[PDB]
């Protein structure tokens, strides 16, 4: 009853990529990304329940303060209605060469928050200090808000402060979690780009939403997993939920008579 | 008769006739005499008396012995046959007439049809060479497949001893085609006949058809005679159209419209049309017609249920008989069984206690009611019976067994029990007449022919004289059946519901391309032939009354029709000019059998962004499920139903869309489904599914959409096989259990983690140690296929790719067949669009084979913002879950660097010929004053500067003047230099020649220009005795390959080089390398040397300038639109997956293209293979002889051409010539090739088809040249090659002759998705890469002869002077270049170079690599230098050689050289290849060239008759004997040796091994070295001595008389005393000339009439193993013993006649 309106609602969601909106910023680095790449991440998104995926680039050879998002990574991950259950391991690839790690890209069912959330402060914050690859470079969090007939696209950055609580965040999972502050992120400034083409890579088993599959995640959250270049399955795939899709065992014979007669 | 326009427009669904297959369009309804009614409460009965004919008037049977010896075979169980055959027999053995027999069902009326095929067997039949099996098919259409099945096994085994093998038409494998082609007397049904000849995939055995049987034709009047009309129609449209015989036979049910049908067949009513009634039944039937009068529903039920009973009581209590009933439902034959039981209960032990007497109620039916499985058999030991498919077959035979032994009274049945096997149970009941149509949604009435199949199965015929038909229907439909049961229903015709799709049909075969043409076919219909009679009845309107033959109303009804076939996008229809043309949407609707509003809602729905919710949407909302409803009685069952299906429906509620949906999903998924009418609508959306999905995937596929096409396909193997894309692949498996499947269907293993491994280790894999050895066969045969793709930027707007597949898994017939399909996709980053697709087959024959990489070609255009990677994906089309996908990154690819414009073609002054400042060489062209303006812009540069020169214009642009203007420059100066052209082929070279030499025979400074013919030891001095030479890239490779140390070499100061972009085209790499040596030559004398270059329009030409050092004023490279006469080019994309159907299915475009684009102009037609040449010819002239119009491309009358009768050599060239065509080959003689030129110039004829292999030879011109394929096949890799774009440059060079417009026109005919490539390169310049890094060896092992490659470092500066070392830093990822930077260049030529030559150390060549890996050119390299023999065949001339040559192997040694596998090989022409090996003596291959070679060879020594087609027997002998004389300079070496020198002597006279030397004289047939044999002419010595005339006994009185010939004898023993030579060589211690003459005053080569176009080598001596030893000879000699022995002698090719004395 709660999943197939959704699995439905997800065909309109293409409309939802055709006009999106860039939140802007006054602010005293830059970061691109290729439509190809976000408009297929839309799509395969779920209406109420959050999408990740980790985030390579590189900068242009004209430009040392501008860095393109080459690739998008999606990881075993089962989605949550205001957090993402991430694994605890880097995609390792041929394609990745030359690419540096910048932060991961989600969506919100909810509104958006006009400062960086606790849930985006903390898994943010903890991927910075458990991954050394992480932390260099600077990465962002990009989130993918839902609004009926659009999409608004924001770019947090993580402060000094912010990372120490971030990590620090123990525990109280919450709005509200003890200790957070609207000032634990700077927003930056995104844009969006015709003019190249970015990449995909998908784990090489091709399964990426563990949601209906959360007996299997835990077999692989801790572990490393192989990645190959492919395109992304939809959300609701066959391939996410093969246990809608078995047999049950009502008659498997026909009691009906008819002839195809074309062989 | 010919009227285009119509004046009505019609509305097709106002005329179609409603109530269809229960249409009864009699309004009488005649009885016989005792006919009675008795009424009942509740129904009424009509009693009918059976007639009765047991005095058969003035006729009884044929006896069998009346056939011949052939054709008494199948009738072995009768010793005559029958009446109803008898009066058949005559005209169904003895003519060829159609037929059409009405007799009564099981009348024996299989055996008339019998006959029909017999006599087709006598037409193949001949007392020696009977049993031709490969030179007709035949054709039987039954309605059912329960009758296919039993008919396939009768004839089988009646026809065995034929050897002729019967098969049903059937699934994918005859999908396939397998079966059709090896198999005859094909049976099947009208459907799947219907649907194999719309794709037309098997076109080339569907001529050989001569015999079509159409049982039960009467089915025309049902919903599927639209089917046998759209069938007989096409068939005998041609039939009688085009002259090919196809003989058609009716076996059809004593009905009204007999005589319609039979006009409808085309029979002959005198000797083809028989009606024999109900009185030549089998046995006579009295009929009841129980009719009840009870008005509501349940009421109704409960009546026919006592009727039936009381029935019962009537048929086994009165009279005791053997009762079948008939219903319409499985679960109903357990009712109705059990009502009559229970309700029998009144305590009414009757027939119970009357069937119970023997002590078979205490046994059989208590003994058969326990072993048997099926329940619900209660019943059985009550004598009662049941029988339904769902029955086990154990269980039905035994029920069948019981009744046919009478233990079962009462047998309760469906319908398959009535088409199935044959019981005859006396008295029949029809309980009901109602049944339920998934198709119409709705509760229709029965049908006919059901009827007739149930009541025809009457009485006993043996044993009852009494036939008891019952049917119990409503009172309201009894004048129906009593028009069934009573010869009074007629049969109709509902061709004008499938009217639209019929048509629809029609058009894409190329039957309809006129709205004429859609008249004239509806003529052939039995729609027409009904409206003719029957005007009224099937309402034609009356306003056609002055209509003679109905055109105006066909028309006006094709034009309808083709009206809703344009509005839903299916065919291209033009209103008024009438012609139409089909989509490639129509041809989907067609291939799959769907109604146009389902297409149309298709090709409006579907969008690249689909999923699969929806796309499940759109297969619900096809017009084949608009009539089911959704009732209330089910809705409930339906919402949990929906509620719980994979694929979500929610989207719809409640309407019919989420009940197809959801019945769709259900049976996929297997649910519960309750209701009879739900089970119903399933199964009908089930048998649809698998055509309707498959439509929709070749849509999203001919669209290009990737995500939507491979969802579509997901679904079509979903249906297929029943299941979802996640469930287990063993499904698929027939032989696997349903444990594994449960257990396998539970486990967390994804389908990946089955192949490559062990049963042990998979046992526990799968939790199971059963399964582990079986498991691990299933998943083996599982087709898996491991491909390995690279990639070469062709373009930097386009990429090349080369995918090489090969198979990782093993053959099963079973599971496979012959041929497994597969599908190519090549998606682009985002995987949205599709780049390129193609069907990819896989014969048993190449994947079981040891070597089995396969290898295919194809195009990818490419955005220069690169996106980093691409998709290529090889699918199963059959099979689920077989995919193999492969990223193809584009990372690492390097795109070469930007084309500049094109030198722009300037407009100046046309610059009269009288600017050359001469009025002597305006000879050259005096009618035009200004010439070409291509030289209009380059002669400044071109008769000026001695300096290099490169001209690039396309074909034909008025563009060998280019080179005359050098020429005229050059040879107007003072000490005129020598001077030397050269062409790529022989063909341009004897050309150009051919028009210079005759044409400028004018000595004015050049003189004497000579042709290079290759043998060194004339054109070595014939260069220095003529002033110029043209020659070929070869000869001037051998030759001049010595620069040094040579005359006339050096002064060239005007070297020149036509179509130099052939380069880059096979064997062009030796163009390439001579070109680059030339420039090297002047550079090391100093001396001045021009070098100017011909060739089409390049798309770089900077590159191939500084090959040639000239800067960019002298450049000049013309964009390909710049010819002077404009090409119109009109392309036409071809969806055809079959080579030959495919060239049949453009005979018709190719006709219908030259009537369009040149009526009164010349027009060529090239096609792909030689013997297509004729055969295209011949579809031309049919396709002609189809508009009536045969003579149509012949504009003067036969008798003035007809005195080239026998001129002709050629007899297929003769016929063609007769009505217009000819055609043109390199098999033709030269005889013919002037006959032709002469007779195609001269106006004679105005169409000519010449083959692609003579693009280059054929001098002619023409206004339309068309391209018919692009595609030949090669037999070396076994595939089908796409045409080099350089050929089709220059066959639309051929195009020269410009209409009124002023411009010339083109086709090109090529298949879908090689469209955008040729259109491309059409529209910009041609590219062209060298492949000389392919084929260095070659050029190595040549080049280290020459004593320029000691250093091998030569070779690093060698390469740079080469067109291959000036395009790899242009364009380094093309050949293999991962690093541009100079020292990684330098890194990639010494990786190259020390892996070729180490390739030939590999070889015996020569190895050592210590002060410089430096190596001189050894014995083999040096002989293969000279003859220019390939080292692959001389490494395999190294290799096979044994301790002893023991000869005739080294034959077989011959024939495996690899400058044979370039030999063109037909696929069917293996029979006759194969039957001369059984004529001949002596593990080949037997597609391969080289058991062709060696086959071809053996016909040779034979000096067998072999076809026109083996003219490569001659191409075997032409280049072999130099390559032969080189192999005995090879076996020089070792031991023996020289036996080859004896192989010479056999090829070059035609002879065996040591047969009679007579063989060699002119005639003299073996017959007549008999005549010389008795007599003392042995060898040809005494001949001459018994043939002078002072001796021979003075001819012996007559010998000359005992041999057959007489006159023209002197041709014979001119060549005994002339031709044949004389010796004249004449033969020194312990240890340490002359000349041949003979007669006086000689001037001779060789007599050589068997063959197409030397005095050194000698021999010595031999001891046990032997040895060899080969102005006398210096031969010192270290030896241990003394001996001296024999010396040899010339001949270096002359039969017999070789001394060996000492």
């Amino acid at each position: 009853t709660e999943w197939r309106t959704r699995a439905i609602a997800t065909s309109n969601l293409r409309t939802r990529a055709n006009n999106m909106y860039v939140a802007p910023v006054d602010n005293d680095i830059t970061y691109v990304m290729p439509k190809n790449i976000l408009k297929k991440f839309i799509t395969i998104a779920d209406l109420r329940v959050q999408v990740a995926g980790f985030l390579y680039g590189c900068s242009p050879a004209d430009n040392d303060q501008v860095k393109e998002i080459r690739c998008i990574v999606m990881v075993p991950q089962i989605g949550g209605n205001r957090s993402v259950q991430l694994p605890q391991h880097l995609p390792q690839h041929e394609m990745l060469k030359g690419l540096e790690p910048l932060g991961l890209i989600h969506t919100m069912a909810g509104n958006e928050l006009p400062y960086m959330s606790p849930a985006d402060v903390t898994t943010h914050a903890k991927l910075v200090d458990a991954h050394p690859s992480w932390k260099n470079q600077n990465t962002l969090t990009v989130t993918v808000a839902f609004t009926p007939g659009s999409v608004s696209l924001s770019a947090w950055a993580l402060t000094p402060l912010g990372y120490k609580w971030g990590v620090e965040n123990k525990d109280p999972n919450v709005d509200n979690p003890q200790g957070f502050t609207t000032t634990m992120g700077e927003r930056r400034q995104l844009l969006l780009s015709d003019k190249f083409k970015g990449f995909f890579l998908v784990p090489d088993t091709g399964k990426w939403n563990y949601s209906f599959m959360g007996s299997s995640f835990s077999g692989i959250e801790k572990k490393p997993y192989h990645v190959k270049l492919d395109t992304p399955l939809p959300f609701y795939s066959e391939q996410h939920r093969p246990i809608h899709f078995t047999s049950f065992n009502e008659l498997e014979d026909i009691w009906v008579d008819r002839a195809d007669n074309f062989a | 008769v010919g009227g285009l326009q119509p004046k009505k427009l019609v509305n097709l669904e106002n005329l179609v006739f409603d109530q269809g297959n229960h249409l009864m369009t009699n309004p009488r309804v005649r009885m016989p005499e005792g006919t009675t009614k008795r009424v009942f409460k509740g129904y009424e009965e009509i009693h009918v008396p059976p007639p009765k004919k047991r005095s058969d008037p003035t006729d009884q049977n044929i006896p069998v012995t009346e056939l011949p010896e052939w054709a008494r075979i199948p009738f072995n169980t009768t010793k005559t046959l029958n009446k109803i055959q008898s009066k058949c027999f005559p005209t169904a053995f003895l003519d060829d007439g159609n037929m059409l027999v009405c007799a009564p069902t099981g009348s024996g009326k299989t055996n008339v049809a019998m006959l029909t095929m017999l006599r087709e067997i006598g037409k193949n039949r001949n007392e020696k060479g009977e049993i031709d099996l490969d030179a007709f098919k035949i054709v039987y259409i039954a309605p059912l497949k329960a009758l296919v099945q039993e008919q396939v096994g009768n004839f089988g085994k009646r026809l065995e001893p034929y050897g002729i093998k019967v098969s049903e038409l059937t699934g994918d494998r005859q999908l396939t085609k397998q079966q059709i082609s090896e198999t005859q007397v094909i049976v099947t049904t009208p459907e799947k006949w219907d649907v194999i000849t719309r794709k037309a995939t098997d076109i080339s055995y569907t001529n050989l058809v001569r015999l079509i049987i159409i049982d039960e034709i009467h089915l025309l009047h049902d919903d599927r005679g639209p089917v046998l009309e759209s069938i007989v129609s096409r068939t005998i449209r041609r039939t009688e159209q085009t002259g090919e015989p196809v003989r058609i036979i009716g076996l059809s049910a004593t009905l009204p419209n007999y005589r319609d049908v039979a006009s409808f067949l085309r029979v002959d009513f005198e000797k083809g049309l028989f009606y024999f009634d109900g009185s030549y039944r089998p046995c006579p039937l009295r009929q009841e017609f129980i009719g009840v009068t009870d008005k509501k529903a349940i009421k109704q039920l409960k009546t026919m249920n006592d009727i039936t009973y009381q029935k019962v009581l009537e048929h086994v209590g009165q009279n005791r008989n053997q009762m079948l009933i008939f219903v319409h439902s499985r679960k109903e034959t357990a009712k109705t069984a059990k009502y009559i039981r229970d309700k029998a209960l009144e305590m009414d032990t009757i027939n119970q206690i009357l069937k119970h007497d023997a002590g078979t109620r205490e046994v059989l039916q208590e003994a058969a009611s326990s072993v048997n499985n099926t329940d619900l058999k209660d019943l059985l030991p009550y004598g009662f019976g049941i029988h339904h498919a769902g029955m086990s077959r154990a269980d039905r035979t035994d029920v069948e067994d019981l009744f046919a032994s009478g233990h079962i009274q009462v047998l309760v049945c469906t319908a398959t029990l009535a088409w199935g096997v044959n019981l005859p149970a006396h008295t029949v009941i029809i309980k009901g007449t109602q049944v339920y149509s998934p198709e119409k949604g709705s509760w229709v009435e029965l049908s006919p022919q059901d009827v007739l199949q149930m009541l025809g199965r009457a009485g006993r015929p043996q044993y009852d004289t009494y036939g008891e038909g019952i049917i119990i229907t409503t009172q309201g439909e009894i004048p129906y059946y009593l028009s069934l049961l009573n010869q009074q229903l007629p049969i109709e015709s509902q061709l004008v519901s499938k009217l639209v799709d019929s048509l629809n049909a029609e058009i894409v075969l190329g039957n309809v391309r006129n709205r004429d043409e859609g008249v004239e076919w509806l003529g052939y219909t039995y729609l027409f032939v009904r409206m003719l009679r029957s005007p009224g009845l099937y309402s034609v309107g009356a306003e056609y009354e002055d209509d003679v033959a109905l055109e105006q109303k066909r028309v006006d009804l094709i034009h309808s029709a083709a009206m809703v076939l344009k509005k839903s996008n299916l065919i291209k229809y033009d209103e008024k000019t009438g012609k139409m043309q089909a989509t490639e949407l129509g041809r989907i609707a067609s291939h799959y059998y769907i109604s146009h509003e389902s297409m149309d809602t298709y090709n409006k729905l579907i969008h690249p962004a689909m999923n699969d919710v929806e796309l499940f949407r759109v297969f619900a909302q096809s017009g084949e499920f608009k009539y089911i409803p959704v009732r209330q009685e089910e809705k409930l069952e339906l919402a949990k139903l929906l509620a719980r299906v994979p694929i979500p429906v929610k989207e719809s509620i409640e309407e019919p869309t989420a009940k197809i949906n959801v019945l769709l999903q259900a049976y996929i998924s297997r649910l519960k489904l309750e209701g009879l009418a739900l089970m119903a609508d399933m199964v009908y959306v089930t048998q649809s599914a698998g055509r309707i999905l498959r439509a929709i995937f070749e849509i999203c596929l001919k669209k290009g959409w990737a995500s939507v096409a491979k969802l579509a396909l997901n679904m079509c193997k979903m249906a297929e096989k029943r299941m979802w894309p996640t469930m287990s692949p063993l499904r698929q498996y027939p032989t696997c259990p349903a444990e594994i499947i449960k257990k396998a269907e539970r486990m967390d293993v994804p389908w990946s983690s089955y192949f490559d491994l062990d049963p042990p280790r998979m046992g526990e894999l799968l939790g199971m140690p059963k399964a582990g050895k079986t498991v691990c066969a299933l998943v083996s045969k599982f087709p898996r296929v491991e491909i390995q793709g690279n990639v070469q930027p062709m373009t930097r707007s386009m990429l090349r790719i080369e995918l090489t597949i090969t198979p990782n898994f093993q053959w099963d017939v079973e599971l496979h067949g012959v041929t497994e399909s597969f599908w190519i996709l090549v998606e682009d980053c985002d995987g949205e669009e599709i780049l390129f697709h193609d069907v990819f087959i896989l014969r048993k024959d190449l994947a079981e084979a040891e070597e089995n990489e396969h290898t295919v070609e194809f195009t990818v255009p490419i955005s220069e913002p690169m996106p980093p990677n691409y998709f290529i994906s090889v699918i199963s089309d059959r099979w689920m879950h077989s995919e193999t996908r492969m990223p193809v990154s584009f990372q690492k690819l390097i795109l070469p660097e930007r084309f500049p414009p094109h030198t722009e073609l300037l407009d100046l002054q046309p610059l009269p010929v009288s600017a050359l400042k001469a009025k002597d060489y305006a000879a050259l062209y005096p009618n035009w004053q200004q010439f070409n303006k291509i030289q209009t812009q380059t002669f400044n540069s071109l008769y000026n500067t001695d300096n290099n020169v490169l001209v690039a214009a396309p074909t034909g642009s008025g563009k060998t003047v280019c080179a005359e203007f050098a020429l005229l420059r050059h040879w107007a100066k003072k000490d005129a230099g020598r001077a030397v052209y050269i062409a790529p082929f022989q063909e341009l070279v004897d050309l150009r020649f051919q028009d210079w030499q005759k044409r400028l025979s004018h000595l004015r400074g050049g003189k004497e220009i000579v042709k290079l013919t290759g043998e060194t030891t004339t054109d070595l001095k014939l260069l220095e005795q003529g002033d110029l030479i043209l020659a070929t890239p070869l000869q001037w490779d051998v030759l001049s390959r010595q620069w040094k140390r040579r005359k006339n070499v050096q002064t060239v100061e005007l070297f020149i080089a036509d179509d130099l972009h052939m380069l880059g085209g096979q064997m062009g790499y030796i163009y390439e390398i001579v070109v680059s040596r030339m420039h090297f030559i002047r550079t090391q004398t100093e001396l001045p040397m021009r070098i100017v270059g011909l060739s089409v329009s390049l798309a770089n030409a900077r590159d191939i300038g500084e090959w040639i050092d000239a800067k960019k004023h002298d450049i000049y490279n013309f964009s390909p639109h710049v010819r002077p006469v404009p090409l119109e080019l009109h392309i036409q994309s071809y969806t055809i997956p079959h080579f030959p159907s495919l060239m049949l299915a453009m005979a018709k475009p190719t006709y219908l293209a030259i009537t369009q684009l040149s009526p009164d102009q010349p027009a060529i037609v090239f096609v792909p293979s030689r013997k297509q040449t004729r055969a295209t010819a011949r579809d031309l002239l049919t396709a002609c002889l189809a508009d009536d119009d045969e003579d149509r491309f012949l504009h003067v009358e036969v008798d003035q051409i007809r005195k080239l009768l026998d001129h002709v050599q050629e007899e297929a060239l003769a016929e063609a010539l007769s009505h217009g065509v000819g055609y043109y080959h390199e098999a033709l003689s030269q005889s013919d090739k002037r006959i032709v030129k002469h007779l195609y110039n001269n106006g004679a004829i105005q169409v000519l088809i010449a083959s692609r292999d003579v693009c280059w030879e054929l001098d002619f011109t023409a206004h339309l040249v068309v391209v018919m394929g692009t595609q030949f096949f090669e037999g070396k890799e076994h595939r089908y090659i796409d045409y080099p774009l350089s050929e089709v440059l220059q066959m639309f060079g051929k195009a020269l002759q410009p209409s009124k417009d002023g411009r010339s026109r083109g086709v090109l005919m090529l298949p879908a998705v090689k469209r955008e490539y040729y259109k491309k390169f059409l529209n910009e310049a041609l590219p062209v890469e060298s492949h000389l890094h392919n084929f260095l060896p070659d050029a190595f092992v040549t080049e280290i002869s020459t004593k320029m490659i000691e250093s091998g470092e030569d070779a690093i500066n060698w390469a740079t002077f080469t067109y291959f070392y000036r395009r790899l830093l242009a364009n380094p990822s093309y050949y293999g270049l991962q690093d541009p930077t100079h020292d990684g260049l330098s890194q990639y030529l010494s990786d190259l170079v020390e892996t070729t030559l180490k390739q030939l150390s590999d070889a015996r060549i020569i190895e050592m690599d210590e002060d410089e890996g430096t190596v001189a050119p050894l014995n083999a390299a040096m002989i293969a230098a000279y003859y220019n023999i390939s080292y692959m065949t001389m490494e395999m001339f190294l290799l096979s050689l044994s301790h002893k040559s023991k000869l005739r192997t080294i034959l077989e040694i011959v024939t495996a050289a690899t400058e044979f596998e370039s030999i063109q090989t037909r696929r069917h022409e293996e029979g006759i290849l194969k039957r001369i090996y059984d004529h001949v003596p002596v593990n080949p291959v037997w597609d391969s060239a080289h058991f062709k070679a060696f086959v071809l060879v053996q016909a040779h020594f034979s000096r067998m008759n072999l076809p026109i087609d083996l003219a490569k027997d001659q191409e075997v002998i032409l280049q072999k004997i130099l390559s032969l004389l080189s192999a005995i300079v090879d076996i020089l070496s070792s031991e023996g040796a020289l036996n080859a020198m004896e192989m010479s002597q056999m090829v070059v006279q035609a002879m065996w091994d040591r047969d009679s030397p007579l063989k060699q004289i002119p005639n003299f047939t073996p017959e007549v070295v008999k005549v010389a044999n008795k007599y003392g002419i042995n060898d040809i010595f005494d001949f001459m001595e018994q043939m002078n005339p002072e001796e021979n006994p003075n001819y012996a009185s007559l010998v000359k008389d005992l041999g057959l010939t007489q006159a023209q004898l002197a041709q014979a023993a001119n060549f005994t005393n002339n031709k044949y030579p004389d010796i004249t060589l004449e033969f020194d211690n312990i240890r340490a000339h002359i000349e041949r003459e003979l007669e006086e005053d000689e001037e001779p080569t060789v007599h050589a009439p068997f063959y197409p176009g030397n005095w050194w080598l000698v021999v010595g001596e031999e001891s046990t193993k032997t040895l060899l030893a080969i102005v006398k000879l210096e031969f010192v000699v270290p030896s241990p013993g003394k001996h001296d022995l024999k010396l040899f002698l010339m001949s270096d090719s002359y039969v017999g006649v070789d001394q060996d004395p000492s």
